[PDB]
């Protein structure tokens, strides 16, 4: 249950219950529910070639779960991100700049799972159960 | 032990906490992934018995020691992968044994230089990947001479700071050598005066190297004297990243000759940089992930033959008038832009897919200004208003509107003028066909993909009568209940016919009589309860048929024919057709004589 806490939001993460391959992932600053430009530090060893990497996001505002969302970070050709060239077994140390614009009037209990998927082979790379809570 | 993804060929021994190699494994195998197992050492003869292996992967296998003659038995291996083993040093003849190797990956193997690297023995080697290592030098070794087939070396995420004359000296000896180099993620600061004199490279890749502009700028100046087929230049959002990026840094590029320039993600950006004059005589400009917002200031003397823009941020469509542009690609924009006319007499290939492109007045000569367009892809965009029947574009042979909102297409014969066209995709365009005359004009057409659409009264109507040459027709997912009388009489050359995922309530034998040439017929997931006797009897050339997911009434004698036909023809049925109620296979039912 790896957590920091901003003074308006407490962020904690953990592995998914049936997928627990390793990652050290971390944000600076610790995210505010309203606006945080900064970096996400990632350390792990990809179980598969990170070219064609993408995510499957299942989010839940106040325990009301949303539809699936599919973010691609690596299209496999001249990719924005350096870690897209990474290979199965090689180490990945990279802080990515992330920019959260916010939500003016944010609410309660958010909750996000994230499946990194190697698009080449559709195999599972890792899975992260997040949590974000407001105020007291 | 391992997973048998493919019986006696491919295995998946990944993360099996395997102390050693396993012995109970077949010898026939052409592939095995052994990654993530604690192998620690690599034994002499550790794979000597196995000897038909093309792909062997030992990524992250904790390896510290490659004993002489370890691979000894693997004379058909083309790909060996060693990513992420702490094999600090490789003994002379550490490999010698591998005769047919084409791809060596030694990424993150704690390697210090190429010179010691015992690979001069490998004649058939094509790619060498040694990125993510401790190399501090770009010196192309002398042993390259021996390596006739090697064309890609990857020196990424290393510690190289300088490229000297002597470093690349091997290449002045060898102008009859094809080679590409990836030098990305190296903190290069100093590239030596006249260090790139008299040398050819195929592609040079320099991204996320340079920290400052005057470092970058100086470095690009001493690139002088170079022929690259393809120059890739940029940085990554997760890196050493430039304070400022001006076109003035492109200076120096005017000395280097370039065939294919390729810019990628850059933090700071101004449009003018692609308009920059040293990029004028390039034979193929290209942009990926680029913050560019407009593109018009484009001198007509620029000799570019293909322009590509991929995942850029254009705010308004290019107005372009390059006389020599033969192939334009503008795909995956961020802005949901709208099409504006162009003038490109050389243009023969146009991919504008996957933007949210709108397009009032499609389409005719005036729109582009060419008589030689052969490939036009408008897929995955938005509102495309059909206002003109392709008059003046009769050379078109490939046309794609997948997932785009075609409008007015049911009002008139919008493809009338496309006498030569061969492939047409209007699937998921949400077209509800009102109009028998929708496909007039299309006499050469071979492939018609139109799944996801719909038909007035849900009735398949007589739209195919002037499309005799159709050999592929996909009408799946079209909410069809019925087929009108005439509708397939003309389709004598058709091989594949898809009508799965519809709501067909019945068949008429008369719809298949003249499909003389039909290899594949899919009628699966419909509402068919039964089939006219003998319906499939004259489909001479049929190889596959799908009939499952339909509530077949299996009462005898009604099910007599179909049940017998399947049992006579099982090799051809794909999937398994079942009786409603019981769920029993249809091939299995027998009737009382
Ligand atoms: C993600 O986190 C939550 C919290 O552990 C889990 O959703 C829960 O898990 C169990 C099993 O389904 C439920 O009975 C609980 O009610 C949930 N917990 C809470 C506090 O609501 C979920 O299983 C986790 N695992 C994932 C997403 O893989
Ligand atoms: C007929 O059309 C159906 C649906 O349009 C095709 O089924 C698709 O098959 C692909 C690959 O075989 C799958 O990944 C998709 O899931 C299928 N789509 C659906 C909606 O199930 C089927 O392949 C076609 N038959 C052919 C071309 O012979
Ligand atoms: C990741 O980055 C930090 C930067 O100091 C470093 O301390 C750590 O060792 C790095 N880990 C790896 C595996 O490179
Ligand atoms: C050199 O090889 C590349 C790929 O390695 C190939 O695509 C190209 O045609 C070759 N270059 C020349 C100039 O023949
Ligand atoms: C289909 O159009 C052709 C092309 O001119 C025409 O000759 C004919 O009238 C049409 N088909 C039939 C059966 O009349
Ligand atoms: C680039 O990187 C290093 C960071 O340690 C720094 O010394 C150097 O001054 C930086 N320059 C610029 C322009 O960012």
């Amino acid at each position: 249950q790896w957590f920091c806490n901003s003074s308006d939001a407490i962020i904690s993460y953990s592995y998914c219950d049936h997928l627990k391959f390793p990652i050290s992932i971390s944000s600076e600053p610790c995210i505010r529910l309203r606006g945080t430009n900064g970096f996400v530090h990632v350390e792990f060893i990809p179980r598969g070639n990170l070219k064609y990497l993408y995510f499957n996001l299942f989010i839940s505002v106040n325990s009301i779960e949303l539809p699936k969302r599919k973010e691609v970070l690596c299209h496999g050709h001249d990719d924005d991100y350096s870690f897209c060239r990474a290979l199965k077994g090689e180490t990945v140390n990279t802080s990515i700049p992330f920019s959260f614009e916010g939500i003016l009037f944010p609410k309660g209990h958010y909750r996000c799972v994230a499946e990194a998927i190697a698009g080449d082979t559709e195999e599972k790379l890792f899975c992260l159960n997040f949590t974000i809570i407001h105020r007291r | 032990p391992c997973i048998e993804v493919v019986p006696n060929i491919t295995y998946q021994c990944m993360d099996q906490k395997l102390s050693k190699v396993p012995d109970d494994i077949p010898s026939s195998t052409k592939n095995i992934d052994l990654s993530f197992n604690p192998l620690k050492i690599l034994k002499s003869y550790s794979f000597s018995n196995f000897s038909e292996l093309q792909w062997l992967d030992l990524s992250r296998c904790e390896i510290e020691t490659i004993e002489d003659k370890a691979w000894h038995g693997l004379h058909h291996l083309s790909n060996l992968i060693l990513t992420g083993n702490p094999i600090q040093s490789f003994s002379p003849g550490s490999f010698s044994g591998l005769t047919s190797l084409e791809n060596l990956v030694a990424v993150e193997t704690k390697l210090a230089s190429l010179e010691s690297f015992p690979i001069g023995q490998l004649i058939t080697l094509k790619k060498l990947n040694v990125a993510h290592n401790f190399i501090h030098s770009c010196k192309l070794p002398a042993y390259f001479s021996n390596l006739t087939n090697l064309v890609h070396v990857d020196l990424s995420y290393n510690y190289i700071q300088t490229i000297t004359v002597n470093d690349l000296q091997f290449l002045r000896e060898n102008p009859q050598v094809n080679l590409s180099l990836d030098m990305s993620l190296n903190p290069i600061d100093f590239i030596q005066d006249q260090a790139f004199q008299g040398i050819k490279l195929h592609e040079l890749t320099l991204r996320g190297n340079f920290n400052s502009s005057n470092i970058m700028k100086t470095c690009l100046q001493n690139l002088a004297g170079l022929h690259v087929h393809r120059l890739i230049l940029g940085e990554f959002k997760d890196e050493r990243n430039l304070e400022i990026f001006e076109p003035s840094i492109m200076e120096g590029l005017c000395d280097v000759t370039i065939d294919e320039f390729r810019l990628t993600y850059t933090n700071d950006f101004s449009d003018d940089i692609v308009k920059f004059h040293c990029l004028a005589n390039v034979s193929a400009m290209s942009l990926a992930g680029v913050s560019i917002k407009y593109l018009e200031d484009v001198p007509k003397h620029f000799k570019w033959q293909s322009l590509s823009i991929i995942r850029c941020q254009l705010k308004q469509f290019p107005t372009l008038d390059l006389p020599f542009l033969k192939s334009l690609t503008l795909t995956m924009n961020k802005g949901s832009i709208s099409f504006k006319k162009v003038a490109l007499p050389s243009l023969s290939y146009l991919d504008l897919s996957r933007n949210a492109l709108s397009f009032s007045g499609c389409c005719s000569y005036s729109d582009l200004g060419t008589n030689s367009l052969r490939h036009l892809d408008l897929s995955f965009n938005g509102a495309i208003i059909m206002s003109a029947n392709f008059m003046g574009l009769e050379e078109l042979q490939h046309l794609d509107f997948q997932h785009s909102t075609l409008k007015r297409v049911t009002e008139f014969s919008a493809f009338l003028s496309l006498e030569k066209l061969l492939y047409l995709d209007i699937s998921y365009t949400n077209t509800k066909i009102d109009f028998d005359g929708i496909f007039l004009g299309l006499t050469s057409l071979n492939t018609l993909k139109m799944a996801g659409n719909s038909f007035k009264d849900n009735t398949l109507s007589n739209v195919f009568a002037n499309t005799t040459n159709l050999t592929f027709l996909d009408l799946s997912k079209c909410q069809l209940e019925q087929i009108s009388w005439g509708v397939f009489d003309t389709l004598h050359r058709l091989q594949l016919l898809n009508m799965s995922h519809n709501n067909l309530l019945f068949l008429d034998s008369s719809h298949y009589n003249q499909l003389y040439s039909l290899k594949e017929l899919a009628l699966d997931t419909n509402q068919l309860k039964s089939v006219p006797d003998g319906i499939f009897d004259r489909l001479t050339s049929l190889q596959k048929i799908w009939l499952h997911t339909n509530p077949w009434d299996c009462s005898c004698p009604r099910i007599d024919y179909l049940s017998r036909w399947l049992n006579k023809n099982s090799q051809k049925e794909q999937g398994s057709a079942k009786c409603s109620g019981s769920g029993k296979p249809v091939r299995s039912i027998i009737c009382p004589t």
